[PDB]
DNA sequence: TCATATTATTACGCCAGACAGGG
DNA sequence: CCCTGTCTGGCGTCCTCTCACCTATGA
RNA sequence: UUGAUUUGGUGAGAGG
């Protein structure tokens, strides 16, 4: 069964791969995090809900009045965003927040409140999101860009290498939070623990512990194990487990028992801990030689003298024990310090440590995090009792908590959001046990490390900002509050909040302007993950791993769209199939695998789970069960592909789509294309402008529908039904019964978008593409945006071309174009351009909108009104008026009517005035004459634009030719296009060579099906031809139930086939070779692909027959005529006296460095003299040139350039006293 | 036309040398209308006339006397280049030594 | 409108060059 | 007193095109 | 004597 625009052009389906978990809605991202963001959800996460119980109730220290909180809520916007959108506000929504304000008296934690008074009060506008995922920000179309930053929880990082410049290994330890300050353990070559707090000084460890309340006894107790030395009958015996031994040098003689066990000079094996363990070997006698260098753990005095012995973490020598002997001490406990693997990192920071007791411990951090001020004790105490442990400044959500205690091998996942000592000391553990060589580090790329920030997110933390700061004014007006005489508005202010939430979604690294040309392109810039903005990384520091692709973006991020130059890999897109974990990582869909039979349930995974499992390929070939065919499989265990066996994986992928993304899932015959070259093509893919005629590609992917709905540019019917269709204005839909209302009778109207500006001066344009009296369906599409062609997704166009070299006209990778392109209008693009003038009062009375322009004769009344601003619509080109907008005292009156830019024609489509109350509306104040005047140019093509196709074969369209000339083959049908095939075996791109022949075949049934249906039959051989073209070879998805379309719905479907028949090649699952062949012998084409072509200039054969098909070539905004700029002279800088730059500014170019190098290289001493003062700079010698050009005479006075003047002066405007010496 | 060029300390000699008048107060313009400040940092006596051949408030509009000075404008009156080679010194109440001799490392 | 004058983040990678510490 | 970690400064590609956004205070 | 403001500076994206 089929939908009823589906049973229009249903495109055949390659692919062998059933499909199971159909495409998730491709703006799930945006719109579930502004959804969390927004909405009332009780029980309080996430949200704004999180933000007021997290603010409030404020009271004010001891002030006896505490405002408490109720309910918020968002009205209406009062512009709706099509007339946001011209007016050029914000498209926001008011913030109506319930707060209730009681007032206690004296002596009242427990007594009732004296009096209470609440209102919905009104704090800031927050904007709202649009349904296509955009923002309205000031008029524009503002997108918000997901961020890609570090998890909070703690990281053991270790660069092995590059410091010390000596080979040996650091491990540094950083517990990241999510809001507050930064706690970082770190080694020193010395084998010393170090902790710094925010990248400041470096501090020894231990301190941080002596700040917890912990005597140098109980650290160590927690950081080392004690050996027990009974004084006994002689040499004060020791108790020896015998693991202690483990690789060591025996030094003495192990005895015991009256048996010689292990004799001096050989090392102990764990044979011999195993003889030791059987013979129950514990109390051996040491000789006196083995204590001498051993640490004492904790401290002993002299019992009957009164003082002290040793101090804990001491070494002992042999008078110490003969002082420790003879006192009374019987037990000794020393520090097990092996060199191996339980090291003495921990005592040696005691020692470094100038520290004693808790106090100076702080004193000492105190000094460190705020210098100069004096540390006392209540100031230090507060300082670090507010660093980490309370609720307001340091912070670890649930992510921090749940990295925090999977890092640590803890069993919950769920704590209290500060730290705590057990915290920091299993931190110093864990980088000790890293130090001794039990676990390992963190990498930084590995994508379940890697947590994401959406709007809602980034959002709340603004708003969150603003609170704190409003509730610091709450508590500053409550302390100075009378009472009962203030409303709670004179304590709060909406200006805060509104200041920072604007801040950040007008002018931040991530609220950024739409790519909006192209439905892909809208589609594909809402789903961007950047490592970039606030808290990330920058694009000219770092680096070169995380500019690279690491094994956990299987599924989560696209491996092969990403922006070539600057930033490569920083702005990597998201998956096809990629959803977002609930604590922001990315989760991608598996198939559960139970035993042989591959289970149709899906489940979802990130990479801390995927890299336990065993997960299989997309495409391994499974027959009517489930269970794999081959008893070996290809799996990846642990980010390593590798091949296991039948019966052992846990998990399947889903559909061979989902490694990539929908930028590069639209290119079919991906998998031929080099991963470079599928790069370029998926980045120019995003840069196409919409051509006048939407068409279809012959050769796509399938992914077309999903896109072309999922972004909104398509009108896709609420409730399904019949239609009215009026649609001069809107289509009217009549809805079925089941789908509609009881109450509110109710017929659904569609505003259809006429020509408008796009945000990259193209036209989005929505077009009807159903008929009147016509059924739809609830999701079917109505109305076709741009670049859309019956719900698919049209781009470019497809075009019959010829690889050959034909007289070198498409030399490097030029393209050579007939007439028969741009006679039919096929690439002719309609661009608009919105032009302003204001009549702003700067000084000397206001400007003045009147037609009675000056100076300027019977030039200047004639595109507009009897007396002023253009008319409607004419062709205007470049030197006309379109408003009359100049003042007197400014014969001294003047010409700042804003005309139309040099260069660029077009008509008059609208023009908007919301001026100064006077013209003769709604808009802001300050601003007085309004004038908005949108042209639309209709550029064509020619020579010197840019046209591609998918697979990264760019090329300037080189030569317009004749349709004579062109290269026809012998049914008479010139070719469209020719490219060069000395471009496929460098740039191995050889997917367009499969796209060319499948499209030739494609539009070969297209031809027959022409053919069948002009030499007009009835309608069983169309039934019979189209069946045969719907079966089709190997065992695919698609077949078609054809014998059910009523005898009308053959026919139409056989309308929409006659030009060309569509083929779905999906992605990784596409069609295979022999398949083409099949289709070309369906179509009466030769199976080769290659045609015999004859030239049309000679008339004659070329030999070795060419290869000929349809490709999907683009048009990309990069068009000649508006790069094409030349200067003479007009206007410069101030500052300088050289020519400005840019194009919209009337500038030169700039003759740069190297320039002057290579003038240098060769011998143009005169060139470059009038390159750099005569052309550019010097004053004199110029207009000299100018005056001496245009009497005939090429000479040059040069002069001194005036920049070096400017540079005299500022060098001479610091003491430097720098002169010009001697004639 | 010129050899080398020469490059030393300059000495408060030589900087009240390069000078023609003392800046004053920090006042930059007027910002409401379109005049300077007399005298601040945009100084008329101290360094020229914004308009060319032209007393700023109001003398001399013709070519005949350029180079009066009233006592109604307190103004120089030369071209509309003068003033970007002239330059005005600031009489620091407390000796300040060069940072690029202090920190040159 | 016309003078008043500066605070609560961290996440590069060498590579010279100068400096207090110690055998 | 001659090695020495350690800290501080000083580099880090040219050319071009499009867009938006710009200090608070205040009797 | 016959006319006028971006360069300034930031951020984001793009081309070769
Ligand atoms: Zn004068």
């Amino acid at each position: 069964v089929y939908s009823y625009t589906e049973k229009k052009r249903i495109r055949k389906d390659f692919g062998k791969r059933p499909q199971v978990l159909d495409v998730p809605y491709l703006l799930s991202i945006q719109l579930d995090s502004f959804q969390k963001f927004i909405e009332q959800d009780p029980e309080g996460q996430y949200g704004l809900e999180a933000a007021f119980r997290s603010v409030f109730p404020i009271q004010s220290y001891s002030g006896n009045s505490e405002l408490q909180y109720v309910s918020y809520r968002l009205g209406e916007p009062v512009f709706d965003v099509q007339e946001c959108q011209i007016r050029g506000v914000t498209y926001s929504a008011p913030l109506r927040v319930k707060l209730r304000l009681v007032i206690y008296e004296r002596e009242a934690p427990e007594g009732t409140v004296k009096d209470i008074k609440e209102q919905e009060v009104y704090m800031g506008e927050i904007p709202l999101m649009t349904d296509n995922g955009t923002f309205v920000i000031n008029g524009t179309e503002r997108v918000i860009v997901s961020q890609l930053h570090r998890s909070p929880g703690v990281f053991f990082d270790s660069d092995k290498g590059k410091t010390h410049s000596s080979g040996k290994v650091l491990y540094n330890a950083r517990i990241i939070p999510y809001r507050g300050s930064w706690l970082d353990f770190e080694f020193d070559p010395k084998d010393n623990l170090f902790v710094r707090i925010d990248r400041r000084r470096k501090l020894p460890a231990t301190i941080i512990l002596r700040a917890l309340n912990y005597t140098t006894e109980q650290i160590l107790d927690l950081f080392f194990e004690k050996v027990i030395f009974e004084i006994r009958d002689n040499k004060l015996q020791m108790e020896l487990v015998p693991e202690r031994l483990r690789g060591e040098t025996a030094s003495f003689d192990i005895e015991a028992n009256g048996k010689v066990y292990v004799e001096k000079g050989r090392r102990i094996t764990a044979r011999h801990i195993r003889q030791l363990e059987k013979d129950d070997v514990k109390l051996i006698e040491v000789p006196v030689e083995y204590i001498a260098g051993k640490v004492v753990a904790k401290d002993y005095i002299d019992e009957s003298t009164g003082e002290l012995i040793c101090a804990a973490n001491m070494e002992l020598s042999l008078d110490l024990l003969a002082k420790l002997s003879q006192s009374g001490h019987k037990r000794i406990e020393t520090l097990f310090t092996n060199d191996l693997d339980h090291g003495p990192y921990i005592s040696e920071t005691l020692r470094v440590d100038p520290t004693n007791d808790r106090l100076s411990a702080l004193v000492e951090i105190y000094r460190m995090m705020r210098p100069g001020e004096p540390p006392t004790r209540e100031a230090a105490e507060s300082l670090f009792e507010n660093l980490f442990f309370s609720e307001d400044r340091y912070d670890l959500s649930a992510v921090g908590r749940m990295k925090f205690n999977r890092s640590l091998l803890r069993e919950e996942i769920e704590g209290s959001g500060i730290l705590s000592k057990d915290d920091i000391i299993d931190v110093m553990k864990k980088l000790i046990d890293i130090r001794n060589g039990k676990g390992e580090v963190d990498d930084i790329d590995h994508l379940g490390n890697r947590r994401i920030r959406s709007v809602g997110e980034m959002a709340e933390n603004q708003f969150r900002v603003g609170l704190v700061r409003v509730e610091r004014a709450v508590k500053e007006r409550l302390s100075l509050g009378d009472l009962d005489t203030l409303m709670p508005q004179d304590m709060i202010n909406a200006k805060p909040i509104s200041a920072a939430v604007k801040e950040f979604f007008g002018s931040s690294q991530l609220s950024q302007f739409m790519d909006q040309n192209n439905p892909l392109s809208e589609i594909t810039h809402k789903r961007r993950i950047s490592a970039l903005g606030p808290g990330g990384l920058t694009r000219e520091r770092a680096g070169f791993e995380v500019r690279d692709v690491h094994p956990t973006h299987y599924g989560r991020v696209c491996p092969i769209e990403t922006p070539e130059g600057p930033n490569i890999g920083l702005i990597n897109s998201l998956s096809v199939y990629a959803q977002t974990n609930e604590y922001g990582f990315l989760e991608t869909p598996y198939r559960k695998v139970t035993d042989g039979v591959v289970t149709d349930e899906i489940h979802y995974l990130s990479a801390i789970e995927e890299g336990n499992y065993v997960i299989a390929q997309a495409n391994s070939n499974l027959d009517e069960e489930g269970h794999f065919v081959e008893d070996l499989v290809t799996c990846r265990s642990k980010g390593e592909s590798s091949l296991f066996s039948r019966d052992q994986v846990d998990y399947m992928d889903v559909s061979t789509q989902q490694v990539v993304s929908v930028g590069a899932s639209l290119i079919p015959f991906l998998e031929h294309d080099d991963a470079n070259r599928a790069l370029m093509g998926a980045n120019m893919q995003r840069q196409a402008v919409p051509t006048l005629r939407a068409d279809k590609p012959l050769v796509g992917t399938g992914m077309e529908r999903a896109v072309a709905v999922d972004s909104g540019v398509t009108a896709v019917a609420k409730r399904g039904g019949v239609v009215q269709y009026v649609d001069a204005s809107r289509i009217v839909i009549k809805v079925n019964e089941d789908e509609m209302y009881p109450g509110e009778a109710g017929i659904d109207i569609y505003n259809l978008t006429k020509y408008t500006r796009s945000n990259q001066n193209t036209c989005i344009n929505q077009m009807p593409c159903v008929s009147l009296g016509e059924p739809v369906e609830r999701g079917d599409v109505l109305a076709d945006g741009p670049s859309t062609d019956l719900g698919e997704l049209a781009l470019g166009q497809n075009m019959r071309v010829a690889f050959m070299p034909w007289n070198g006209y498409n030399f490097e990778d030029s393209i050579l174009v007939s007439e028969r392109v741009v006679q039919e209008d096929r690439f002719t693009t309609i661009h608009i351009q919105e032009l302003a003038c204001v009549s702003r009062d700067t000084k000397l009375g206001p400007e003045e909108i009147t037609a009675d322009i000056p100076n300027v004769g019977e030039a200047a009344l004639s595109k507009l009104d009897e007396s002023g601003i253009v008319y409607i619509g004419a062709e205007v080109t470049g030197g006309d008026i379109l408003v009359g907008k100049v003042t007197p005292k400014g014969s001294d009156v003047k010409d700042s009517s804003l005309r139309v830019p040099n260069g660029v024609s077009g008509t008059v489509i609208d023009v908007q005035v919301f001026t100064r109350d006077g013209v003769e509306d709604d808009l802001a104040p300050g601003v007085l004459k309004i004038v908005k005047v949108y042209l639309a140019v209709k550029r064509r093509i020619q020579p010197g634009d840019k046209m591609a196709g998918r697979h990264g074969n760019k090329g300037v369209i080189s030569k317009i030719n004749p349709i004579e000339d062109m290269p026809y083959d012998e049914n008479g049908t010139p070719v469209d296009i020719v490219l060069n095939p000395l471009g496929v075996p460098s740039r191995m791109n050889i997917g367009q060579i499969l796209e060319t022949h499948l499209g030739m075949a494609a539009k070969g049934i297209g031809d027959k099906i022409n053919a069948m249906l002009k030499q007009q039959q009835e309608v069983a051989k169309l039934r019979e031809f189209i069946q045969r073209a719907y079966d089709l070879g190997a065992d695919v998805r698609q077949k078609v139930d054809l014998s059910t379309f009523s005898d009308e719905e053959v026919m139409r479907l056989a309308e929409n086939l006659r030009k060309g028949m569509p083929i779905a090649t999906p992605v990784f699952d596409g069609a295979k070779e022999a398949e083409i062949k099949e289709l070309l012998k369906l179509g009466d084409l030769p199976t080769s692909g290659q045609i015999r072509l004859y030239d049309g200039r000679t008339g004659e054969q070329f030999e070795r027959p060419v290869t000929v098909g349809y490709m999907y070539m683009l048009k990309l905004n990069h068009l000649v005529d508006d790069k094409m700029h030349a200067r003479s002279t007009g206007s410069y800088s101030l500052v300088t006296q050289q020519p400005l730059g840019g194009k919209a500014q009337f500038g030169g170019q700039r003759f740069g460095e190297m320039e002057v190098w290579a003038l240098e290289a060769y011998g143009a001493a005169y060139t470059l003299q009038e390159m750099l003062t005569v052309k550019s700079d010097d004053v004199n010698g110029r207009t000299k040139m100018y005056k001496n050009i245009v009497d005939g005479n090429h000479q040059m006075e040069p002069g001194m350039p005036e920049s070096f003047n400017v540079l005299l002066k500022e060098i001479r405007s610091l003491g430097i006293n720098i002169e010009l010496e001697d004639e | 036309e010129f050899d080398a060029i020469k490059i030393a300390l300059a000495s408060p000699d030589m900087i009240r040398s390069w000078s023609f008048g003392e800046v004053k107060k920090p006042e930059t313009i007027n910002y409401r209308t379109f005049k300077p400040e007399r005298d601040g940092l945009f100084c008329a006596r101290i360094f020229g006339p914004v308009k060319d051949y032209e007393c700023l408030c109001g003398k001399y509009k013709r070519l005949k006397h350029r180079g009066v000075i009233c006592e109604k404008c307190g103004v120089e009156v030369t071209q509309t280049k003068v003033r970007r080679e002239r330059m005005g010194h600031i009489e620091l109440a407390s000796p300040t030594a060069h940072i690029w001799f202090l920190k040159s490392l």
